[PDB]
């Protein structure tokens, strides 16, 4: 971890879409699980973060998740 | 020839990327790279992820 | 030290800070860690910290 944005999943993520191009690993979402974001630009739609509800790692859609508040 | 359909949407990250929406034709151009192939699509070329389509 | 809005930020209450995704913010006070002071759109104002992303990365 570090300084960085947490999210709430809020939509399930089960690696379909996949990573566009395969770029890099799927990272699973169950709503409710709580994302620490590693990588996450605005304009893109493919994040990277640290699933901590798991402890996996990868890629998911930003689609299915929101800021922890 | 070749032509595949888009199995789901996909917005372009980065230039030189070609986005669809699901159920879109494209025209296959170049298929030499293992994950991302040139295609065409709505008047336009680019590199489009190949996990996302299906020949058709 | 600027950071990036992942999502919009439409508040109602007085003293906090709105913001559009894709909006860079000019953090001012990033002491608490969960509510920020930054600037943005000739205001200030506080927003929840998970909203927005460091730019330096």
């Amino acid at each position: 971890g570090s300084h960085m944005p947490k999210m709430e999943v809020f939509q399930e993520y089960y690696g379909i879409p996949p990573p566009p191009g395969a770029f890099g690993p799927f990272l699973r979402l169950n709503p409710g699980d709580i994302v620490e974001l590693t990588k996450a630009e605005a304009e893109h739609n493919w994040w990277e973060g640290r699933n901590t509800a798991t402890n996996e790692v990868g890629w998911f859609p930003c689609n299915r998740v929101h800021p922890y508040v | 020839s070749t032509y595949v359909q888009a199995l789901f949407d996909f917005d372009p990250q980065e230039d030189g990327e070609l986005g669809f929406r699901r159920g879109d034709f494209i025209h296959v151009m170049d298929n030499s790279d293992p994950n991302w192939w040139k295609g065409a699509c709505h008047g336009q070329t680019g590199m489009f992820p190949r996990n996302y389509v299906t020949p058709v």
